[PDB]
């Protein structure tokens, strides 16, 4: 679940 | 129980309208009366033609009044279409004989209950719907409950909520008519339909506690409802609208879904439509229920897209991900476009809340809200533009649980 949030931030948010 | 005081129970049973209270009132049906073969098993009346429809309910014997003191309560589910704010006068449920009894009617945005003692003595009470919140007409199912005490107050409830209370002063008693006529009759000073189901009469005054129990017991609250109060269905075109933005329709620019201001409130028929698709659920009968995992399809320019997350040209804020229209396969829909639905009904509207699903499971990662954000979509290049978009707040969203910006309704296209 915590990995799910970081995965979404990695994919759908700018760096 | 409150059913001990129930003296009439008009219900469609085996494709036949009849009294199920035990008192066996005669129920005669004439003209164009259509019975629904599925829940809520309603009956439909019209207002045009000589063959418009007429249900005569003759209460059998005096038995029915044998447990009555000075109190009675009437309750029923009802839907009217198209209930415009400038509607002419209509008597819809009449139970008056020799200028004595009671009568329910509709005029403008008012539903009026009139209680007649005689030629010279009558008191009425009403519910007037909010015109600003129902610009396209009050065309949704609502539960009426009317309670009357001759030595007390005359009260009216809508969807379990008390609307008005008037003290019975002018009236001393009421000699009731044994006949109740359901028929849409124009009052002496475009066509409308009326649906009714579960018309009950009780031989006592129901309190708020009993009215709310009755209200909820006659519903399947787990079944999500459309904007008019009908059962929400999979594989059917709806207009997806946010409660806070009723004058906005759904459009598209690039990957993003964007909300534009609608032309008028004649109807909701404008913009792109969605189709709800099932992934998980305990039942499989086409109806959408709470805790179902689902996704949304939308047809745009002869191509179907699915609603799913996408990376915006620049960040919109902490823990925010925009919801766009994407042409992608099922594996991607399960990962980034699946939602867990949850019914969310209030007095004003039948709505729902949608939570972001983790791999098409019942585990929640966020909630679907709406908001305006400045970024680039489609052929935008030089400047950022404010776009009203559907947006998912992930991880931290307890404050948005209570916000009406997460309440989504579905208006059937038909």
């Amino acid at each position: 679940k915590e990995d799910a949030f970081s995965k979404l931030k990695e994919k759908f948010m700018n760096e | 129980s409150i059913n001990d005081s129930k003296i009439l129970s008009l219900q469609n049973k085996k494709n036949t309208l009849m009294d199920t209270s035990g008192y066996n009132a005669e129920v005669r049906v004439e003209g164009n009366v259509q019975l629904n073969p599925i829940f809520p098993f309603d009956f439909k009346l019209g207002s045009s033609g000589d063959d418009r429809g007429k249900v005569i309910v003759t209460q059998n014997e005096n038995i029915v009044y044998n447990a009555m003191y000075e109190s009675f309560s009437i309750s029923f589910w009802i839907r009217i279409n198209k209930w415009v704010s400038n509607l002419p006068g209509y008597t819809i449920i009449d139970s008056v004989k020799n200028n004595s009894g009671w009568s329910i009617g509709i005029i403008s945005n008012f539903l009026v209950f009139t209680l007649k003692q005689n030629e010279n003595s009558e008191q009425d009470i009403n519910f007037s719907y909010d015109i600003s919140k129902n610009a396209a007409g009050y065309n949704k199912w609502f539960f009426v409950t009317i309670t009357t005490n001759m030595m007390g107050n005359m009260m009216i409830y809508i969807n379990g909520k008390l609307i008005d209370t008037i003290k019975v002063k002018e009236l001393t008693g009421i000699n009731f008519s044994k006949t109740i006529t359901f028929q849409m009759n124009k009052i002496p000073n475009d066509n409308i339909n009326m649906w009714i189901r579960d018309f009950y009469i009780f031989a006592k005054e129901l309190d708020d506690k009993d009215i709310n129990i009755l209200f909820n017991s006659l519903q399947y609250t787990n079944v999500v409802k459309d904007y008019w109060g009908n059962d929400l269905r999979y594989d059917k075109e709806y207009y997806m609208i946010n409660v806070n933005y009723m004058n906005r329709y759904m459009s598209k620019k690039g990957n993003g879904i964007v909300f534009n201001t609608r032309k008028n409130n004649n109807d909701f028929n404008e913009g792109y439509k969605i189709i709800i698709k099932r992934i998980r659920g305990n039942t499989n009968d086409t109806r959408v229920r709470g805790e179902n995992v689902l996704y949304f399809n939308t047809t745009i320019d002869n191509k179907q897209y699915s609603l799913g997350m996408y990376k915006p040209s620049r960040n919109l804020g902490t823990d925010l991900v925009p919801l766009g229209a994407l042409d992608q396969p099922m594996d991607e829909i399960r990962k980034y476009g699946s939602f867990i639905i949850q019914p969310c009904n209030t007095f004003d509207y039948y709505a729902s809340q949608l939570f972001l699903s983790s791999n098409a499971t019942t585990n929640r990662l966020g909630i679907l809200s709406i908001g305006s954000y400045s970024f680039k979509l489609g052929d935008d290049y030089w400047f950022n533009h404010e776009y009203l978009i559907p947006v998912i707040k992930i991880e931290h969203y307890a404050s948005l649980l209570e916000s009406t910006s997460t309440h989504w309704v579905f208006v059937p296209a038909s």
